[PDB]
């Protein structure tokens, strides 16, 4: 299950 | 013990368009799921037989997601080039790896990113704080700090993630919870008058991790042992070798150990 | 910026036998950036329909590849694969061995 997180 | 893990990759294309995005995803040594974004149809796709039945609405979030995460490397290209002050006429890599590490119980989790080949911001061990690796990855750092970024990332790993390879091993249980033990043989190659080369083969095993080493007369040698890359065979196994030069005449002092985790205990073979 | 060129191997997926269908493979390690040009050489010519595997890469960042195409090995037929990288000045040509 992927997961996306926030801009560097 | 056994693992869930992302890799990701962002190439940028100045004058060629807007950047290349893959994704990959792996339980322990098997693949299971990609995407790319220079597809023809880009969309998440299974890669192992135990996700073809899962649902073609969870495959719609699942594809959301990823094109969700090429949108985000869009703009981290952008404020990394604006960080170090670089031209806009040279192309650039952003890697981002994470998992869980699960007695079945839950272990550790990572998550780290490189910029251009070398590392540049990590998720610490505690999955509290973060190490930047110059002052660039520092402006990361004071955004994902007061954003409380951490918590959010602490969330997935420990909580969704860990459910997700839980539900993955009993799926696969055929074939993910199933070590392959290698199997082995022995040549042997005359070099010249008075030099010859002996190969210990390791075949057909899974996991991928295994030991090799030759021995004169029970001593450890690695002063002529050469080793190659653990290689993949293409049908879900691995290959490896490991070869020693000899004094021809002498090649019957010459001992080759291997060590997995599909041997009951470790393996002595001669040519 | 990180520049470091790949490491070949080439090999078959099963014990080469003569006349038995197989795999041949092509397997690019360890190199940066990811751009790289792969093909599949028989008897010095260019193999069609060479599918690869999905990009990945190792916990030092750096990059694998798996070329492969089905073959059915003989005596006399040779094979080769051919590798092109920003960190090479013309094309790498590594023969296969049926012994590595």
């Amino acid at each position: 299950l992927y997961n996306t997180v926030a801009t560097l | 013990s056994h693992s869930m893990r992302y890799f990701s990759t962002s190439v940028s294309r100045p004058g060629r368009g807007e950047p290349h995005f893959i994704a990959v995803g792996y339980v322990d040594d098997t693949q299971f799921v990609r995407f790319d974004s220079d597809a023809a149809s880009p969309r998440g796709e299974p890669r192992a037989p135990w996700v073809e039945q899962e649902g073609p609405e969870y495959w719609d979030r699942e594809t959301q997601k990823y094109k969700r995460q090429a949108q985000t490397d869009r703009v981290s290209l952008r404020n990394l080039r604006g960080y170090y002050n670089q031209s806009e006429a040279g192309s650039h890599t952003l890697q981002w790896m994470f998992g869980c590490d699960l007695d079945g119980r839950l272990l550790r989790g990572y998550d780290q990113s490189a910029y251009d080949g070398k590392d540049y911001i990590a998720l610490n061990e505690d999955l509290r704080s973060w190490t930047a690796a110059d002052t660039a990855a520092q402006i990361t750092q004071r955004k994902w700090e007061a954003a409380r970024e951490a918590e959010q990332r602490r969330a997935y790993l420990e909580g969704t993630c860990v459910e997700w390879l839980r539900r993955y091993l009993e799926n696969g249980k055929e074939t993910l919870q199933r070590a392959e033990h290698p199997k082995t043989h022995v040549t042997h190659h005359p070099v010249s008058d008075h030099e010859a080369t002996l190969r210990c083969w390791a075949l057909g095993f899974y996991p991928a991790e295994i030991t090799l080493t030759w021995q004169w007369d029970g001593e450890d040698q690695t002063q002529d042992t050469e080793l190659v890359e653990t290689r993949p065979a293409g049908d879900g196994t691995f290959q490896k070798w490991a070869a020693v030069v000899v004094p021809s005449g002498e090649e019957q002092r010459y001992t080759c150990h291997v060590q997995h985790e599909g041997l009951p205990e470790p393996l002595t073979l001669r040519w | 910026a990180i520049q470091r060129t790949p490491k070949i191997q080439v090999y078959s997926r099963h014990p080469a036998e003569n006349g038995k269908s197989n795999f041949l493979n092509c397997y690019v390690s360890g190199f940066h950036p990811s751009d790289i040009e792969v093909d599949l050489l028989k008897n010095g010519e260019r193999i069609e329909k060479v599918e690869h595997s999905d990009l990945s890469f190792s916990k030092d960042w750096s990059f694998y590849l798996l070329y492969y195409t089905e073959f059915t090995p003989t005596e006399k037929d040779e094979y080769a694969c051919r590798v092109n990288h920003v960190t090479l000045s013309q094309p790498k040509i590594v023969k296969w061995d049926r012994d590595m």
